[PDB]
């Protein structure tokens, strides 16, 4: 609906915490989405803005919003090694086994970049360690292919 | 103005990182042993374009500088992708300005900008180049190319891919040496000597249409026209230009060194007068700029499309031609071009005023017109639109000195811009000159699946690139003149992510495999315009001193702020601040 | 003479249109943004040659002109056929006429024309070409290459094609970078270090002869000498010279723009003095033309004329000087296949050197009267333009296709202008084309559907035809320590007649041998052996003279009025002597 | 001084004759139509390098000379092997001596010699090379490449060859141009425009390690790391430097012809001062050779000497200066593998920097007496010419005028040198300037056996050259900088003749064939350095007038001796004797 929606998407992207608090106060749609289906929560999760994440969730941001290719804010946080954000999303109800259009899960993405603490947190919250993507691969297969033996321990 | 030399290269269908990492870096690393170089700057963008600008000390002979640059470039040519070498890598003196910009319009609605550009290329440009006093002439557009617009549904139906289309065009649009009957050394007493003439380059859409792709088992023929639409069109479709709303091409004309401006301008106008009787209907020459033109910048948000920008440009044009009808002769609206960047979400309108004499009163002068225009345009939502004419400013480069990479340099630049915003008493309008990261479609080809299926990675990458980016295949002859042949998907099969899975590749066993079988994709952010300064990754920052501060003190602050940035980030002053 | 830069390129086996449409046009489209350029012209010939001449305003710095033309040429280089790039494109800044000719003969008769030409190409030309002030050097002959003369019957008998020959030569005449034993980084403690030497370029006909083409199922061997005659022979066979009727070669030397003639000539003689002591026995330098004491004779036959016919006319001209003018003429160096029009089968030149000033008393024994008499004696030679002159008031006209009309329409328009000009002997004399007429050519259509059905690839078809009938430069070899070329081509007797087309076989994907006749058809047509362009558009150059006591100005004015009546899309310009 | 233009090119893994016959002769034959050229000379070496020196008449403008050379070379580039073109050919107009050496060490000893050299190559060299006045820059070390060190036992186990490795690297370390979503020309109503990002260059050993070579029968995977060790390492390993005994790298800088020595040196220092703040911890610049105060020591061992024996000689030279001359010497910067005559396993150079003049009182402590003492101290080192000097008898070229060949020319040279030795009253130290033939390993591939087995000659020659010589495959991105990828055998499989037989090639039927089945080998002699002069095979000979004789008398005798040489051998005077 909003011209304010578009400004909230930009403020969240560019990290501007005050501006986010203001636009929320003046009624911006917290679940405004850009052309690729990214919400303010997606943007804050990708770009690592923890306080923006928390602020959006308290104002009703949808924790499992999915972009046009099926990816969620938790995919993005996990892939890019944003640990504190991963915990907050999971604390606020993020689907730990959400699969994108390719069957990729946040654990697959964390495992691929070698983000070991994130792998651990996801696993606490009930991540299906044997979930397979469209090619049949698991987090374990990923660890083997990348030659990351520390990760292969944990799985 | 220090003399400057610009290198321009093109990699059709390449993204900014691809251009930077296969072209820009390679040229830069070869820019040694050149005299009098003060600094070098480059940009590599999402239209597949690179410009490297070498700025020389004042008093350097610009011809000597141009040749030394060109020679080093030419020795680096074999290090560049074939596709880049095939587009031509130009090296020109770039500090000289235009003597004139000539518009070529069609007023009776019968020609597209591509039609007009072909006419100009084939019938006007070279006569203008030979005109007394003319140095460089740039065509704003191209001659025609033969456009083969592929359909993936038809290709798959006949078990064909773009690779087969490209192969067939190289085989059947060909011209090669076939020797002679009775040639030397002959059997003595030979009387017959004749050249052998075998295949000749194709000359028409009809001939391209008949290229034979294959014959089916039941004896039916698949012709290129059964899998593609075929038309004369442009080489590139990045820019759309209109003159008072009508399609238009143009020539940008520079003065040869040592020639006289007034005589050269008059000689150009006399040559264009002599051509006029031969023009087709509705073609007209207009002169928007010739030694009171001002500009209106248009910038849409990330990922905005050409059609969205066109709508804004059309409102800008309509404004000037109604609300400034007494002051404005013309609006030359250029969609896709912007000085700060090329791309679909940018444009500029070049506005030509009527003669000063016909614009009495201060309210009819450039300053008042532009302030009124900017105020009317601040209504426009979903675009930034600013009118302006052409030293308190500074020109600062932030530099990656230790291999930090784009994402870290950007965070450093953001720290610097936030800090400079905390000192509004000293610094105003401290901003990036360049573009922000935008969403990109990252597609990962699964090598294991490709190998298990027997699908070659070269077939995959050629299929994707040719369809979605376009490919220059080879040359043809149009009405006696050599021109390029391009293959690309028809627009409707290359618009959105779901179109990816309509493209099939042929495996070694003959089965057709959809892209979805061996690839996966996701959204990510990356740069549409990468900058370098003296061979290192950079981000240009503009700014000015606060009212009642000198640029001297404002620069000094920027240096203090820059001194607190993360480890490995440096800076330099360039341009006016050098 | 305003300064000129010339671009030259070569495409072996190419007809004029193929040269024009794959080389000339691509280069010319970049020839803009060059300072002080007056005009550009080009010829594209059925010798597979192109020459583009760019003419600059008087006083232009020729170094700078050459640099700027080459800059623009580099834009086109990656778009040229590999076959042209590999011949070496040249960019020269020379006078268009020869400063001198250096002739070479063998007074023991123990070297043929071909041997002499190789000796000069291999031991003399390069040094002369590097001498300061030498703008251009023309060899009157050809360097040897290694010639592989294929036999199509033998190739077919072993299920081989020219593609197989070419492949084998690239594989077995190779120079391999093979590394080292014990090279860096080594196992520490390594003492042995040595280069590995693997294949190296072949050096002799004997080695080329034992290239191994295939091993039969029964174990027998097909060597290259089983399908081909192998010998050293010219890169091409188009240029043959004689000095006083004996076998010769030579170098035609042109002066670099602005260079000093006395000095350059002297530097050339000093370079020749270094070479002389190492000549094989019999070999001798002669000096048939030092620029008056000299003059030339041009021989120009119609397009279509064989080497043998041009030779017949050269023999008449040399006969005349050696019989009729034997008291005045010291020497004639005659060249068949090269002339004022450059390279061509229907063209020759004779360089004539006179005896001493002192031994030719009287006006009638001076160069003017000798050349007048010569031209008169040669004026009766049938179907040949032969004249003798040493070294103003004509005009030089360019008819130009300005609308994509094409060669055939441009010819019609030219003939219309020439017939109209003929009706004004009062204002215009000897209005005539500078170029060549169309000649019969053999048009071959490859049937794509048949090729596909049979499984014969277009590349194999094209290589087989081009290599057999045109010759293909394969790679280099080393002849007596010098890098030289290797060419494959049909032996002469298998590429003389139209029915020979059908004796050439191509191998299908299933291994069957398919004759050319199965997937091709042919017919006779006409086309051009020399296509001209002026400022990048198709053109036809017309020369002529103002009639007795009319100004060039009135003559030009009438040509312009006659030109104004030609079909739409045909324009004109003035060039050369008419441009100011 | 007559200005000289130098052309340099390289062919990885080529021997001298290969370089000469595919590169040097091709370039030389195309050096026509160039003004004012006095003479040309070349060396073609077993390091895979060529250097062609074109010397111009006194008073020639060196800019014009360089331009003319560059342009003729550009037109000859298509005639050279692709392997050479892709390395970059350079053309320089510089003095042949060093203006200064920039040394780099790590004072915390935390970076190795190889690390330091990469840092200099990747962060310092290009900005120095662009500094005005800098004619040539030699790195004393090598930039990193991604090194794929192949194991032939593992390749054979998986039925693979270096050809398969190269093919996979090209396919899987690729930078793909993939076009755009919503790209131009677009459909009406399009809302989204975004770049498509597909494959990108690899950036790390880990990524190269996971390149997928094949999928086995049972679906197990063979990764590149399963057949190779993957590491960053030098593009070559030929040049190693030390500063006062510690690991070092640096830049040797030569002044451009006609540039100002003091101005250039100050511009270099100003450029280093921009880099210093971003150095990793411990890195430090030293100044071991600024052109009294300094001198050099040449180390030239006979052809065939190992890196290890050259090092042992340099360690003796360095030790002498740091112990016997420690009161006079501040520093020694020693380079193994580069010398006065450029690159080679058997050559070195030491740049020596003296303490302040004021702290070296006495004639005995000035440069002249020091170099003379050092030369005396080094005159008894075995099988090495070692001398100390600062930057004239005769300079003679013996010339093959008749296609005689290297072996006959060497015989004629030896005849001349024998005759010269019999006149010790007129001529002294008449010696060759180049190198003697050494043993080489001649391997003959048996074409019959290869064809019988179905083994391709291209697979054999690629296998041999890539494993034993190394092959530049393509580029990758190291810490944001484009650099090279090389495949070669790990050291232990390319040390000895029996190792040849552990390399297997795959036949058309899929069988693995060892090299021993289709080859044979022998020892022979050939040249590690072939010389040419004015385009002809040549051998340079130096010498001088015997005491109390003029240079003219000694030259006259040389000419008299040269007139009695075998048929087809000529001569010419060059350099100081021209
Ligand atoms: C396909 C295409 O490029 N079409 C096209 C683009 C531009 C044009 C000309 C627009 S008018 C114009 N263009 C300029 N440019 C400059 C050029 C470097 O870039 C192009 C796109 C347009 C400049 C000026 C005018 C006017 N009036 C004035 C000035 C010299 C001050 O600034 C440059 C015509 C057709």
């Amino acid at each position: 609906g909003s011209d304010l929606g578009k400004k909230l998407l930009e403020a969240a992207r560019a990290g501007r915490d005050d501006e986010v608090r203001i636009l929320m106060a003046n009624g911006a749609d917290v679940n405004a989405a850009d052309v690729v289906g990214w919400t303010p929560l997606h943007l804050a999760a990708y770009w690592g803005h923890l306080e923006i994440v928390e602020v959006l969730l308290k104002n009703g941001a949808d924790v499992n919003a999915y972009d046009t290719l099926g990816s969620t804010p938790l995919h993005l946080a996990a892939h890019f090694g944003h640990l504190e954000i991963v915990e907050v999303l999971l604390k606020n109800g993020a689907d730990v086994n959400a699969k994108d259009d390719n069957g990729i899960t946040p654990l697959h993405l964390a495992a691929n970049r070698g983000h070991l603490e994130i792998v651990e947190v996801l696993l606490k919250y009930g991540a299906d360690v044997n979930a397979q993507d469209k090619f049949g691969k698991t987090a374990f297969d990923i660890s083997i292919n990348n030659g990351n033996e520390d990760l292969a321990e944990i799985l | 103005a220090p003399p400057a030399v610009t290198i321009s290269a093109s990699y059709p269908g390449a993204d900014a990182k691809t251009v930077q990492d296969t072209v820009t870096q390679v040229i830069e690393q070869n820019m040694n042993g050149i005299d009098n170089l003060m600094y070098m700057s480059s940009n590599s963008d999402s239209t597949g374009t690179v410009q490297i600008t070498l700025t020389f000390e004042s008093g350097t002979d610009a011809d000597i500088a141009q040749v030394q640059v060109q020679n080093k470039l030419q020795l680096a040519m074999p290090l560049l992708p074939q596709e880049v070498q095939q587009q031509g890598v130009s090296v020109e003196k770039s500090s000289s300005s235009f003597l004139m910009v000539v518009g070529v319009i069609n007023t009776d609605g019968t020609m597209t900008q591509e039609d007009i550009s072909d006419y100009v290329a084939a019938n006007m440009k070279d006569a203008i180049s030979r005109t007394s006093g003319v140095g460089d002439v740039q065509l704003f557009g191209s001659q025609y190319a033969m456009r083969i617009w592929m359909n993936p549904n038809e290709l798959n139906k006949f078990q064909l891919t773009p690779v087969d289309v490209i192969t067939a065009i190289k085989a059947q649009n060909a011209q090669v040496a076939a020797g002679q009957l009775g040639g030397t050394p002959p059997v003595k007493g030979q009387q017959l000597n004749a050249s052998i003439i075998a295949q000749t380059r194709l000359t028409s859409t009809e001939e391209f249409g008949k290229i034979l792709l294959k014959v089916n088992q039941d004896g039916s023929r698949v012709l290129l026209r059964d899998v593609a639409k075929i038309e004369l069109g442009g080489e590139n479709y990045d820019i759309i230009a209109e003159f008072n709303g009508q399609p238009a091409s143009g020539l940008g004309i520079k003065l040869a060194t040592g020639a006289n401006a007034l005589d050269t301008a008059a000689a150009i106008r006399a040559e264009l007068a002599k051509m006029e009787p031969f023009f087709p209907s509705g073609l007209k020459i207009v002169y928007p700029y010739d030694t009171g033109v001002f500009m209106t910048m248009v910038q849409l948000p990330a990922g905005a499309t050409q059609e969205r920008t066109q709508k804004v440009l059309n409102e800008v044009t309509h404004y000037y031609l109604t609300k400034e009808k007494n002051n404005v002769e013309s609006v030359f609206a250029v969609n896709g071009f912007g000085f700060a960047g090329r791309g679909q979400n940018t444009g500029i309108a070049f506005v030509s005023l009527k003669d000063w004499a016909d614009r009495p009163g201060e309210e009819n002068k450039v300053e008042a017109i532009t302030m009124r225009a900017t105020r009317a345009f601040s209504q426009i939502k979903d675009a930034m639109v600013f009118a302006f004419n052409l030293a308190t400013g500074f020109d600062f480069e932030l530099i990656d000195q230790a291999g930090l990479g784009h994402e870290k340099l950007t965070q450093a630049r953001n720290q610097l811009l936030a800090e400079a915003a905390k000192h509004p008493d000293m610094l105003t309008s401290v901003r990036p000159n360049g573009l922000e990261d935008t969403p990109q479609f990252k597609i990962d080809i699964d090598q294991e699946k490709a190998q298990a299926l027997g699908v070659s990675i070269n077939d995959i990458n050629t299929t994707l690139g040719a369809a979605w980016g376009g490919s220059y295949v080879n040359d043809f002859i149009d009405r006696g003149r050599v021109k390029k042949v391009y293959v690309m998907s028809e627009a409707k099969y290359r618009m959105l992510p779901d179109d990816i899975g309509d493209w099939y590749v042929r495996a070694a066993d003959g089965q057709m495999v959809p892209f979805s079988a061996f690839s996966s994709s996701r959204w990510e952010y990356g740069s549409p315009r990468l900058e370098r300064y003296n061979g290192l990754p950079s981000m240009e920052i503009l700014g000015q001193a606060a009212p009642g501060k000198s640029t001297g003190e404002a620069m000094e602050l920027m240096e203090q702020l820059a001194s607190k940035l993360p480890t490995g980030v440096g800076y330099d002053w360039t341009g006016m601040s050098y």
